[PDB]
């Protein structure tokens, strides 16, 4: 049954996390209740009701995600897994700095360094992050840096059995496990669609809807926390528990 | 009359000359149809209209809209008497007027027939300055200290010197509202000298002239002159050329032009009298107020010309079948793919298609009623008609080398993508200056820019700017792209986008050479020096000679016009985009996203025999099958998928704003991801079972 | 017969190669090659209809299309890219053992180019990518080379450095081009020479940052 209503969740999910950002909670709803209308217009099988919380990233990522000081938002939840699972390199649009945090804690591993469009030695710690595999992270985007279009578009110059980039008159080697977190402070800034097309926007600002569920969350949590435990429940019946069940039989 | 509204319309002119009449007592021009700005005094003392003293001309066969000659005509023959007038007491004058109305060019020819007139052009930028003129000034002219003061004076004797400066208004006013080298100008033309900086000392100005053209102030960019400036200039408004004129130059041209073929040497006053008509009715509609690119001129027209003698300077036996043809296909490439509604499309073809009939109605309707009309060189050998579906085949195996070699991304050849290739292909073939592409972003400008050059042997130069970029790197990356088209006959396309261009020193840059093929301000001391050095070896390589140093930066300027192609583009100035073939490279179609989904979700498994065919779900207007299977189903729903994005940032605009734009690129993305995604997921499940 | 004949063709078309073959690669120019090349293509063509049909004849064409098809290579070979190294390093991944002296076009004819495509295209962009560098630097040593430092007149006392904001530009500029080049793919083999330069660089900065604050200060003084 599962392989018979596989195509319409991923094309669900796909839609959400490619286009769906910058858009706020309520936005995002219309959007993936639109999608499923016309999924079901179309008789297409997709899993009623599916949540894209836990579809995308199961407990592990989660509870990974949670000690990495990221909000228990929803909205912060599909956040993040936008953050994992990306093609073109996201820009983080963050009023607070949590997601600079969550961001910062969670490639810690990986040496993730501090940079900004007005820094003179930005460019310097650019070819620095991408000559070792580092990843690197931009403030500032609003005064964006021209020299990040051929990385942005992942132009790639591979000859003689190995991957190579330009960048102005010089050229540098495109190490792997390299990544670009673009990331700004004011939540109202009018990108050119240059940069819009190559990035894909993840929006943190706060709005009424995000509020909204997250005052409802919190006060499901605390009156009624049996309701708050059967929804985490049904939550987890999709994905968790049919991963426990598989782990209990091996 | 040509001193008072001088500088006006024809209404305005036609306004004054019946006031006059009103007032006067002196005889006027007894004909009360012609107005007395046509008619002219003749030396017994009588009215004479202005058409008997312009001639005939025949210009030779491989002279046709050549960019330099001249077809003598009403507006050319009273406007050389006005300059001629006013050069014989040396008054500055500018010839302000439309762009493209032919100012310039009617300076050159003007200036250049006097014997004893020795004329420099000057193109007047956004950045100019006085250091210009004094550059100028060194370049050609000298000092002199035997009179009773310093004198400046042009090398050659008996010969006065015209500094033709157009785009005289351009220059910026400083914070005071001043132009450096306007008040220069003044300076220089009412007390007849001016003060050298070396040793501060008045210079006079002896066997100096000045002469400007500019377009009206009200267009972009373009500063009002100061009125202390404009008091020593008379102005005279150069307009649009008229039918008469426009019908009589463009019918000496197409007489000229189909002598190649005497097969249709009857048919050249229909087929300009079509074109006049249908540059009148483009110009009619597609008001500036619609879009900014929506000017039109007689550069049309002779481009028009141009594309026509081009198509037929190989082809001999020609019917007049392939010459109507060639007619439709020259307007649909020039008046037809600048557009962006759909509407207005195909009123464009509507009326194309009319006039044909209407000034040939006699041939059979199978030419126009042709859909297609597209040729290509590519098949066989010359520039002929070719059908849509074995030039598809073509480049989809030309495209498989290309994605081969270089460019690993693939890409679908959906029908505008081929139109697209085909007109960028037919600016590179040409000897022009540039191809400017304006479309949405990742919609695929630059990429079908590189397919093409890359089919027809382009050469690709892209300048790569970063934050701390500057004017001089621009200027040098310009110089060295010409010596790569000028000194080496190697065809360069420049490609370059709106994030390249900061200032507007980067830009006009581009104007000069497209209008003209070269940029004088760039080589100077030792790189002009190794600009001819250069060349003399370039043109040992051609067969040439040293020759002469400025006959060597002539070959330069030719090679320069015949092989360099910049295409530049931008998201959604007057000048630019008239010096440019401007073509809409609008935002995919249903059917492009159609065919985008089909093929890049091939290698995904979507095969469901027992998909129940549902009702609605319209999208695909041209659905495959008509009964849709599940492939079908899920693309169609996946460029559903993208409409619903471009409604919902149509709405959020409605409703406040603040919405961020949907590109293709946003489509591949998500293309990119449900495959990504449904491997993933079915690799997962298969493993668990 | 006609079999006789069209071995006689054969065997005058292989002396032809043979011959053309004995060039040395140092003296093989690829323009006057590939025009041969296309008289001897024509030359085959010639040939009746029924002498065409033969398998060795065949053979031999498709042999002479495959030359000419890798004459691009050719002229990619024959560069100031390859210099000595890079051809060692195709001998040694092409297990061949030639004499660059003796290099003649047969030896790198019998070898397969057009198999081994990626494997030449590969050596040439490292050739490539080394001549550029190697300009660059001898651009830096040419500049630092013919450099002078302009002196002008002090009320006929001395003659003082005139040009700083010029001199100044130009170090920096070289130093942050020589970061570059250290930070590029190819600058491996060449990182000695970089390091040496950017070593000479930064005395050069250093020497002139104190010598212009020492030229104000005593010119101060002095008035
Ligand atoms: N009377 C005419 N005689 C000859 N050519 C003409 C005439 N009227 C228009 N043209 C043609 O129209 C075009 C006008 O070009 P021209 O450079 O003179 O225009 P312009 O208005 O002075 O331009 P700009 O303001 O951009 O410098 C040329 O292709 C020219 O051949
Ligand atoms: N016809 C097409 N089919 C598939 N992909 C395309 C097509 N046209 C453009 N693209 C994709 O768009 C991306 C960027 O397009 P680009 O040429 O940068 O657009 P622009 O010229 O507007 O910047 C390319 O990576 C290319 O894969």
């Amino acid at each position: 049954n599962q392989m018979s209503t596989i195509a319409g969740d991923c094309l669900l999910s796909a839609a959400f996390i490619a286009y769906a950002g910058y858009f706020d909670q309520q936005m995002r709803q219309n959007l993936f209740t639109t999608w499923s209308h016309h999924l079901q217009q179309a008789n297409i099988q997709f899993r009623t009701d599916i949540a894209r919380t836990e579809y995308l990233s199961n407990a592990d990522e989660r509870l990974r995600w949670q000690a990495s000081s990221l909000p228990a938002d929803d909205l912060c939840t599909e956040n993040a897994i936008m953050l994992k699972r990306f093609n073109r390199y996201p820009l983080i649009i963050d009023p607070s700095g949590q997601a600079t945090e969550f961001i910062m804690n969670e490639y810690k591993d990986r040496k993730i360094t501090r940079t900004s469009f007005l820094d003179d030695a930005f460019r310097k710690n650019l070819e620095s992050a991408l000559r070792f595999g580092n990843p690197l992270l931009v403030q500032d985007v609003e005064s964006y840096d021209p020299v990040l279009n051929p990385v942005l578009n992942r132009e790639v110059r591979r000859t003689g059995g190995r991957v190579l980039i330009t960048l102005g008159d010089q050229d540098i080697d495109l190490s792997p496990s390299f990544v670009i977190f673009l990331s700004t402070r004011d939540p109202t800034v009018e990108f050119p669609p240059d940069l819009c097309s190559r990035v894909t926007f993840v929006n943190f600002t706060v709005t009424r809807s995000s509020l909204q569920s997250q005052c409802l969350n919190e006060v499901l949590k605390a009156e009624r926390p049996d309701v708050d435990e059967k929804r985490s429940d049904l939550l987890k019946l999709q994905g968790e528990f049919q991963l426990r069940l598989r782990q209990l039989e091996k | 009359l040509w001193s008072l509204s001088g500088d006006s319309r024809l209404k305005m002119r036609a306004e004054l000359g019946e006031y006059i009449r009103r007032i006067t007592t002196v005889p006027l021009p007894t004909a009360p149809n012609i107005p007395i700005i046509d008619y002219e005094v003749s030396i017994s003392g009588e009215w004479s209209p202005w058409q008997a003293k312009v001639p005939q001309i025949e210009v030779e066969t491989h002279k046709v809209a050549a960019p330099d000659v001249v077809v003598p005509t009403l507006d050319t023959v009273r406007h050389e008497a006005l300059l001629y007038t006013w050069l014989a007491e040396h008054k500055p004058l500018v010839l302000c007027g439309p762009p493209g109305s032919g100012k310039t060019m009617t300076l050159f020819s003007a200036l250049r027939a006097l014997p004893d007139m020795e004329v420099v052009g000057l193109n007047f930028s956004s950045a100019t300055t006085p250091e210009l003129l004094l550059k100028t000034f060194d370049h050609y002219c000298e000092y002199r200290r035997t009179p009773n003061g310093v004198v400046l004076a042009p090398v050659q004797l008996g010969k006065w010197l015209v500094l033709f400066c157009d785009e005289i208004n351009l220059p910026d006013m400083d914070k005071y509202g001043t132009q450096r080298v306007i008040s220069f100008i003044r300076q220089m033309v009412e007390h007849g000298g001016f003060y050298r900086t070396s040793d501060q000392t008045w210079v006079k100005l002896e066997r100096i002239q000045f002469v400007g053209a500019c377009n009206p102030p009200t267009d972009p960019g373009r500063k009002p002159l100061s009125h202390r400036f404009l008091r020593h200039v008379p102005v005279v408004y150069v307009d649009y050329p008229g039918p008469a004129s426009l019908t009589q130059i463009y019918g000496t041209f197409n007489r000229a032009m189909l002598r190649l073929i005497p097969s249709l040497r009857t048919y050249a006053e229909p087929l300009t009298a079509a074109m006049v008509e249908f540059y009148t009715m483009s110009q009619e509609r597609f008001t500036q107020d619609t879009q900014p690119h929506y000017i039109y001129s007689p550069r049309e027209m002779t481009r028009w010309v141009r594309g026509i003698f081009e198509a037929l300077r190989p082809l001999e036996t020609l019917p007049v079948e392939g010459l109507i043809r060639i007619w439709a296909h020259e307007a649909l490439r020039l008046f037809q793919d600048r557009l962006v509604e759909d509407e207005e499309r195909r009123w464009t073809d509507e009326n194309i298609d009319t006039v044909a009939l209407k000034h040939f109605p006699n041939i059979d309707r199978e030419k126009a009623m042709s859909r297609p009309i597209l040729y290509s060189n590519w098949l066989s050998k010359d520039y002929i008609p070719v059908d849509q579906e074995e030039l598809r085949d073509y480049v989809k195996a030309r495209l498989k080398v290309f994605y081969e070699e270089e460019l690993d991304v693939p890409l679908v050849l959906f029908n505008e993508v081929l139109d697209h290739v085909l007109r960028i292909d037919r600016i590179f073939r040409q000897p022009q200056g540039h191809l400017l592409l304006i479309g949405v972003s990742g919609a695929g400008k630059t990429t079908l820019s590189r397919f093409v050059a890359w089919m027809n042997g382009l050469s690709v130069y892209q300048i790569k700017v970063h934050r701390k970029y500057t004017g001089e790197d621009f200027d040098e990356d310009l110089r060295t792209v010409l010596r790569r088209s000028g000194c080496k006959n190697e065809k360069i396309a420049f490609i370059m986008d709106e994030s390249n261009v900061l200032d507007s020193g980067f830009l006009e840059r581009m104007n000069t050479l497209l209008a003209n093929g070269e940029v004088p301000g760039l080589f100077e001391g030792d790189e002009y020096a190794t600009l001819m050095t250069q060349c003399k070896e370039g043109a040992q390589k051609e067969g040439l000679m040293l020759d002469s140093h400025e006959e060597l930066y002539k070959w330069f300027t030719s090679q320069v016009i015949r092989n360099l192609h910049v295409v530049f583009t931008m998201n959604p100035s007057p000048a630019l985009f008239n010096r440019c073939v401007l073509n809409w490279f609008g935002d995919w179609s249903t059917e492009a996203l159609y065919q985008v989904g089909k093929e890049f979700t091939s290698k995904m498994d979507l095969e469901k025999p027992n998909y129940i065919v549902p009702d609605y779900m319209p999208v695909v207007y041209d659905k495959l099958p008509q009964p849709p299977s599940h492939r079908e189903a899920i693309v169609n729903s996946c460029v559903f998928v993208h409409q619903t994005l471009h409604q919902a940032n149509a709405r959020l605009a409605k409703r406040g704003g603040r919405t961020m734009a949907i590109t293709p690129r946003h489509y591949l993305d998500f293309i990119n991801h449900y495959a990504n995604l449904f491997h993933e997921k079915r690799s997962e499940l298969e493993e668990q079972q | 017969q006609d079999l006789k004949g069209v071995w006689s063709e054969l065997s005058k078309v292989w002396e032809q190669i043979d011959q053309m073959k004995e060039q040395p690669w140092v003296s093989v120019q690829p323009r006057k090659l590939r025009q041969n090349l296309d008289a001897l293509l024509n030359q085959l063509k010639s040939f009746p209809a029924r002498l065409r049909q033969y398998a060795s004849y065949e053979f031999v064409q498709r042999l002479l299309k495959g030359y000419m098809k890798i004459n691009m290579l050719v002229i990619e070979l024959k560069s100031e890219a390859l210099k000595d190294r890079h051809w060692k390093q195709l001998m040694k991944r092409l297990h061949v053992n030639w004499v660059v002296s003796e290099l003649t076009l047969g030896q790198i004819w019998d070898v397969d180019l057009q198999k081994n495509e990626a494997i030449v295209k590969d050596v040439l962009l490292v050739a490539q990518g080394e001549m550029a560098l190697e300009e660059f630097l001898k651009q830096i040593r040419e500049v630092w080379n013919t450099y002078e430092l302009d002196l002008v007149n002090y009320q006929n006392k001395c003659r003082l450095i005139r040009g700083w904001d010029d001199l100044f530009n130009k170090v920096k500029e070289h130093i942050n081009s020589v970061s570059a080049m250290k930070l590029s793919p190819y600058y491996k083999v060449f990182e000695e020479d970089a390091l040496s330069w950017e070593d000479k660089l930064n005395r050069i900065m250093a020497l002139f940052d104190v010598w212009i604050d020492v030229q104000r200060r005593w010119v101060y003084l002095e008035g």
